[PDB]
């Protein structure tokens, strides 16, 4: 405190000493889970935000390449400073204005100042969201901006309908400089070119990582059974280009998880009804498309070999996705669906024996179950044909 | 030297990082660029129309921005706020009213708003400029904001902040709310060549103010330079036009069979008064001792008087108007208030300055060989007849407008039906399209836009101007060539119902309509429409609302159904119904 | 003289005024019984008339010229507020003998000039801030006791007093009516407002604001000062025309859920229009209300305000005195109005 | 930087003489105002003044003197402003 | 005072001959550069010496 109110000399015995500071004080503020609560609120007693604070606005030349390691170190001190402690988000909560700069090191300590704190992002003024929307316009597309407008959508579980539906409203409004998508055949071609090069992962920060964040987040603020979000989203990224860009033989699970929970959140669980899938032959390509990958993750495990991104997208938003078109007001009219029954006893066929599978964790095996249900429910109804074998399995566990 | 005043129409000359007059790239454009190969202070660039401002006074936009915002996201809340906005917009223009002529100072707030296209110049801090990131984009309101607020700072230390602006001072353009002054960037516009995009971000620039007009000037009861006027010749009661006969632009008198010769008004007839002045960038209300300039409109061209082939002298339209042939002295035919401004709607005597002969027509015409000739020639001879003289009339600065925007609508439609004939077509060339298509319709349907269906619009009286510049200025064959190219592989009618090709549908609903509007109690429109009537017939039994342009066409036309329906499409309407037994091509 | 460095100090001191003039306050029996304690152990040995007594001793001390002084020269926001506090504590009850050495005070001193521009540029912020907000800003919020010691300042119809603040003997003059005027207008909506949208400008929270401007506004026009009125009568900025919209408008959010400050709100308007012509004889004040005040307007309203007695239920003031107050400005307005002349007159 | 301004014994010869030229719009030219922006022309050559960045005493650690020289052409930033001087000083 | 560079016209003996300069100057404001130096005398030409 004392040094930073004489910030003049150092803005190199002056800078030494800093960067010593702030790597002990990082280094010794957080142990465990207990130690770190003790040490915030110890330093919470002795105003420790005020002085970091207050080194943060000392005015700066644009390139030091020096004395910007000590801000490296500072925000990551306030990055810990709230972790588990809504009081300390609350108290630099105020002094919020100060983090309305552009940036990137500042973004992350914004994301954890509401991080798991539903009382500030459901009072979240727009001024910040008006300010991340336009620096994601104007200066670049990141994915710390993406993960901020992300987490602020959902806290404590609950969802927020007034920053989703606000988000929805922003976004939408600048296109090509923030929601880039792909859509086009020459877009398709340049998605594909990029993505050939991730088959080992996909890279940090790479402008793939920015479309899967964009997804999710398109996805994920739709996620409330919402009649304005969800139509909106629509006209973006329809059906047909998600089923391209999913049934395409190189395709990543990253890109195959996002487009099937934008399907499943944004398509499938909605409040109104939609006439592309049902009155349409492009959900069953799509079920076509995970019984493959079923039959492969299968084959997959048979070679002591698994891929965890594979197991996740085929236990977790395939599943829900599939249950959700099978369990919905509008399905069980089944206009569309008695001409396609096969692919039904497919889906049947593939979860059971996946069940049938001893390496199926207890967790996720409920979803499984809900699923093959459901599809007995659906069958049952449409009066589908029925092998014997499969009829009696499935039968062993209907009653 | 004089002082800078509210309401002076002036041009300004960048000289920074590029050095070029700033102009737009069309009226249906709303980009800003600047090029500095097309002129510079000595040699202004020809087309000086498109680079001159006009200095307002700060708007209020305060009432106007909340009822935005309500119509963005209660009838009677926003019927309120539509009253508080139109009240606004009567505050505004009655204080522009009363501040006109006042002095402008640096440091003070003022408006830049382009004649041509009668656009306030905005500056949008959110979003940033197409060419380059790290500046803000510039673009045209037609409306204007609290973006097209600006700051008239000074460039020099010698002028200080208070201090009377003076013509012909640099000045540094700060936008109030961006903060960043525009600049000349040195990015290059794909499209178009020779064009720097304009942006705001900090730079060095330095723009130069050069009056053009004065205030006082500034009225429409005398000539002035740069305005749009007709020629028309009392005795042979004709209007003067400049159109090429077989390969070669000639000017002759047309013939017209309406029974007022006034009414038979076209574009081709269309002339620009230039002032001689000594400063190339001053233009100012015109004098009978000072000498003219005529500029064709449509073709640029000058005219002027040259040897004839065989009556001494031809009138004809040359390249450039530099050479003094081009010169032109008015003499009065009558008496005048001691040599002062030249009246508007004032017959005058047109007399080539360097041949110092009079202008006269005669009656041998130029096309001969057609069945009708309608062109009658013209030429200097050195006797003076009072008979020969030709009246001036004004052309009203919205007529300009109205084509000014029908021909760069029909320039950039005819992109869209190259770039759908090559067989791709961009998302983001697609909506514009779409949207130069929902302006049409507003502009033909002569009906502001409120928020009201595009496709849903009906009109109490047509506009027989607005159809005749379709017609003419070829949007019709654009529009045709648009139903045509992306059916004749791209897209399919029966694939039409698909959502891919939803924003396709709505484009060709949006073309058949205009279609509809254009044809609306028009004898020449209904025919050039019906001229595709096999077209129109091919496309039926589709959602594209071509079966009401059909009835609208048909409906009540005796002459028209004659001639315009033959066997062959009685044939089509019997085999459409053969090949799905509609019933309602039996009606 | 210790503002400059011991700040705190300065502001104990001024609290510690502030409470010498208050009146008593209970703390309790544990209180009462530590103060008699107290009082008996240091004081061993031995009514609005007692506090205009307490206040000319304060002034005799020199309290006056000490605000004065310090809202002058000081360039803490808390210094200032509490100058400001004591100098209405000071002017409480309108004594005249803190009114005359305010006076003589601000004649006198050589820096009036910018005590007056301190009180317009927080003025100026004051608007400035509410127009960009259009909770309560620092600034907005400091005005109100700026109103209310200019309030004090002008009240029991000081004549010297009320002209000193129109205009000032200096090389610069700041003219605190027509700051008023404005920040009332702005607060109100402006143009927007007048045209009646002025329901959705105002609200609970900033109702009280309003209705202090409002009363300085009385407080400045009455006595009757001919030049006070004549100025926001004839102001450019049309704030007349918000006092017009307030009595014929109703504002419909705050009266749907609370309706007695919507009555306070038309009484106090009602009564700024009746003082607007006191003692008027010439007729331009009356023509240009008239222009926003419409004779079958005036007269619906005064009618919707003697039926509208139901409404006194848990309202201090009766919706028929409101009505009675606009039937005599209307009674005022009817010779130049021939229309509403013919309208009042009964069935 | 055909020329360059110098100081000279004799102010009789006709090089001393220079004339003013406003910076600003002048009454029907009338009086030179006081605390009046001026550009200074030479008489004899036509040659307005300017002021160039090559320092006279690169020498020096810190160069304080500026030249000057005197050119065709006319250019509006470079303006001399006079400054009065009260009598007392 | 030359307000483009912000400095006030000087004479003085550099080596061994006198030359007119523009002085730089460190102060805040340029105008309160004022030295015994950079003082001259206005002569108008008429007819009468
Ligand atoms: O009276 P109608 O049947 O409407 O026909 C009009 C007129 O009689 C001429 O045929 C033509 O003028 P010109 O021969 O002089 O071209 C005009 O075209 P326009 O609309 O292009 O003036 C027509 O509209
Ligand atoms: O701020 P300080 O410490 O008083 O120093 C003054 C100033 O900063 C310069 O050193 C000098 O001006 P120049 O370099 O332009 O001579 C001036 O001399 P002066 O008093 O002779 O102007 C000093 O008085």
């Amino acid at each position: 405190r004392t040094m930073v109110e004489k910030s003049e000399l150092w803005v190199s015995e002056n800078y030494q000493i800093v960067k010593g500071i702030l790597e002990r004080l990082n280094k010794m503020c957080g142990v465990g889970e207990q130690m770190r609560k003790k040490q915030q609120r110890l330093l919470k007693n002795m105003d420790a935000h005020k002085v970091m604070l207050d080194l943060l606005q000392i005015p700066y030349d644009k390139g030091d390449a020096k004395m910007m390691e000590i801000l490296r170190y500072t925000h990551q001190f306030l990055q810990k400073f709230c972790a588990g402690n809504p009081g300390n988000q609350a108290l630099l909560h105020k002094h919020l204005h100060l983090f309305l700069t552009p940036g990137l090191l500042e973004a992350e300590t914004m994301q954890h100042i509401f991080l798991n704190n539903y009382q500030l992002c459901s009072e979240i003024s727009e001024p910040v969201l008006q300010h991340f929307v336009h620096l994601l316009a104007t200066h670049g597309r990141h994915v710390q901006y993406l993960d901020f407008l992300h987490t602020v959508i959902k806290a404590e579980g609950k969802y927020v309908k007034k920053c989703q539906d606000m988000i929805m409203t922003e976004l939408t409004n600048a296109g090509d400089d923030v929601v880039v998508f792909y859509n086009d055949k020459a877009s398709l071609a340049h998605l594909l070119d990029m993505m050939k090069a991730a088959r080992d992962g996909v890279e940090d920060h790479s402008p793939l990582m920015y479309h899967i964040s964009l997804v999710d987040l398109l996805a994920a603020c739709a996620e409330g059974k919402n009649v304005y979000t969800e139509i909106k989203c629509t006209s973006l990224l329809p059906l047909e280009d998600v089923v391209s860009v999913v049934t395409h033989e190189d395709c990543i699970t990253e890109v195959k998880m996002a487009y099937v929970n934008f399907v499943n959140h944004c398509y499938v669980d909605t409040e109104v009804e939609m006439k592309e899938i049902y009155t349409s032959n492009h959900i069953w390509t799509l079920f076509e498309n995970f019984t493959l990958d079923m039959a492969r993750v299968c084959s997959k495990r048979e070679k002591r070999v698994a891929d965890p991104t594979l197991e996740k997208y085929v236990l977790s938003v395939v599943l829900d996705t599939i249950n959700a078109f099978f369990s919905s007001p509008f399905s069980e009219n089944s206009t569309s669906l008695q001409t396609h029954q096969t692919i039904v006893v497919q889906l049947l066929q593939s979860t059971t024996r996946l069940l049938e599978c001893p390496w199926l964790q207890q967790q996720h095996k409920g979803s499984v179950e809900a699923c093959i249900r459901t599809l007995a429910m659906v069958a049952k109804g449409r009066a589908i044909l029925l092998p014997m074998d499969l009829d009696a399995h499935i039968s062993s566990m209907l009653s | 030297s004089s002082f800078l005043h509210i309401g002076d129409i002036v041009s300004l000359y960048a000289e920074g990082s590029v050095n070029g007059f700033i102009s737009t790239l069309g009226l249906v454009d709303d980009r800003c660029v600047v090029e500095p190969a097309a002129g510079d202070l000595d040699n202004p660039p020809k087309k000086f129309r498109d680079c001159l401002f006009k200095v307002c006074p700060m708007n209020r936009y305060s009432a106007q921005k909340q009822y935005w915002k309500a119509k963005q996201t209660d009838v009677v809340l926003l019927q309120k706020l539509q009253h508080a906005a139109q009240m606004e917009q009567k505050q505004n223009d009655t204080e522009n009213k009363k501040v006109h002529g006042d002095v402008v100072k640096y440091g003070s707030v003022i408006q830049l708003l382009h004649m041509k296209s009668n656009k306030y110049l905005t500056v949008n801090k959110r979003l940033p400029a197409l060419l380059e990131k790290n500046a803000m984009r510039v673009t045209l309101d037609a409306t204007g904001n609290e973006g097209s607020w600006l700051f008239i700072q000074p460039f020099w230390k010698l002028r200080s902040n208070g201090d009377n602006v003076v013509v012909g001072d640099k000045v540094i353009l700060n936008p109030v709310n961006a903060g960043q002054p525009l600049h000349a960037s040195n990015y290059e516009l794909s499209d178009n060549a020779g064009c720097k995009e304009v942006n705001s971000v900090n730079c060095n620039t330095s723009w130069k103010i050069n009056l053009f007009m004065q205030f006082r000037d500034h009225l429409e009861e005398v000539l002035k330079g740069g305005d749009v006027v007709r020629l028309f010749h009392a005795e042979q009661e004709k209007f003067l036009t400049c159109d090429e006969y077989k390969g070669k632009l000639q000017v002759f008198l047309r013939t017209t069979l309406r029974q007022s010769a006034t009414s038979a008004t076209s574009s081709n007839a269309l002339w620009e008064v230039e002032v001689v002045h000594h400063d190339p960038c001053r233009g100012g209300a015109g004098h009978w001792n000072g000498l003219y300039r005529f500029k064709h409109l449509a073709t640029g061209n000058y005219l002027a008087a040259e040897e004839n082939p065989s009556i001494k002298y031809c009138l004809v339209a040359v390249p450039h108007g530099n050479d003094i042939a081009s010169l032109f002295e008015l003499d009065p035919t009558t008496l005048q208030k001691t040599d002062s401004f030249v009246p508007r709607n004032s017959y005058v005597r047109l007399r080539h300055l360097c041949t110092n002969t009079w202008i006269q027509s005669t009656n041998v015409p130029i096309d001969i060989e057609e069945e009708r000739p309608i062109r009658l020639m013209l030429g200097t001879c050195p006797t003076k007849e009072d008979k020969e003289a030709f009246a001036i009339v004004s052309v009203p600065v919205s007529e300009i407008r109205d084509l000014d925007f029908a021909n760069d609508a029909s320039s950039m439609l005819a992109s869209a039906v190259e770039k759908l004939n090559e067989g791709f077509i961009s998302q983001n060339d697609r909506r514009f399209v779409i949207q130069l298509l929902e302006d049409l319709v507003f502009f033909v349907s002569d009906v502001p836009n409120n928020g009201q269906n595009v496709l849903d619009i009906m009109v109490t009286k047509p506009n027989r101007e607005r159809q005749k510049l379709m017609r003419e200025q070829n949007i019709l064959k654009q529009v045709f060539g648009i139903l045509k190219a992306p059916f004749r592989p791209l897209v399919r009618l029966e694939e039409l119902s698909d959502q891919k090709n939803a924003p396709y549908q709505h484009m060709f609903r949006l073309c058949y309509r205009v279609l509809r509007h254009s044809q609306e109690d028009y004898r020449k429109n209904q025919e050039h429409i019906a001229k595709q009537f096999g077209m129109m017939q091919s496309q039926i039994g589709y959602d594209i609302l071509a079966e009401d342009t059909i009835t609208a066409l048909l409906h009540n036309n005796r002459k028209l159904l004659e001639k315009h329906i033959t066997k062959t499409e009685v044939e089509t309407f019997v085999s459409l119904v053969r090949k799905n037994r509609e019933p309602r091509f039996l009606d | 003289d210790l503002m400059e460095s011991e700040e705190k100090l300065c502001i104990k001191v001024l609290r510690t005024l502030q409470q010498m003039l208050l009146k008593k306050t209970k703390y309790g029996d544990r209180g009462n019984q530590l103060r008699k304690m107290l009082l008996q152990n240091y004081l061993q040995n031995r009514d609005w008339s007692a506090i205009a007594a307490t206040q000319c001793r304060l002034d005799k001390e020199g309290a006056t010229k000490l605000v004065c002084d310090l809202i002058t020269s000081t360039k803490n926001e808390k210094i200032f507020q509490e100058s400001i506090g004591l100098a209405i504590h000071l002017l409480d009850g309108g004594n005249t003998e803190i009114q005359k050495s305010f006076h003589n005070l601000m004649m006198s001193d050589k820096k009036s000039e910018r005590f007056f521009k301190v009180l317009h540029d927080r003025m100026k912020r004051a608007q400035q801030e509410t127009k960009s907000t259009v909770e309560m800003g620092t600034s907005v919020l400091i005005m109100q006791p700026i109103l209310r010691f200019l309030q004090l300042l002008c009240e029991n119809h000081n004549r010297d007093l009320q002209n000193f603040l129109r205009c000032q003997n200096n090389k610069t003059n700041y003219n605190l009516v027509c700051e008023t005027l404005q920040f009332l207008d702005i607060m109100c909506g402006s143009t927007t407002g007048g045209l009646g949208l002025l329901g959705l400008y105002i609200n609970e929270d900033n109702v009280g604001l309003v209705i202090q401007t409002l009363e300085t506004l009385t407080e400045y026009c009455q006595g009757p000062c001919h030049e006070n009125q004549t100025c926001i009568v004839t102001h450019e900025s049309n704030g007349i025309d918000i006092i017009t919209a307030l009595i014929l408008n109703d504002i419909s959010p705050l009266c749907k859920y609370r309706m007695d400050l919507v009555l306070q709100l038309k009484d106090n308007a009602s009564k700024l229009l009746l003082a607007l012509m006191e003692s008027r004889h010439d007729s331009e004040n009356a023509e240009r209300i008239l222009i926003s005040l419409r004779p079958q307007e005036l007269v619906d309203v005064i009618k919707k305000a003697y039926l509208q007695e139901e409404e006194r239920e848990n309202s201090e003031v009766s919706p028929r005195e409101v009505g009675h107050n606009i039937y005599i400005l209307a009674l005022q307005l009817s010779r130049h109005n021939k229309q509403l002349q013919h309208l009042l007159k009964p069935v």
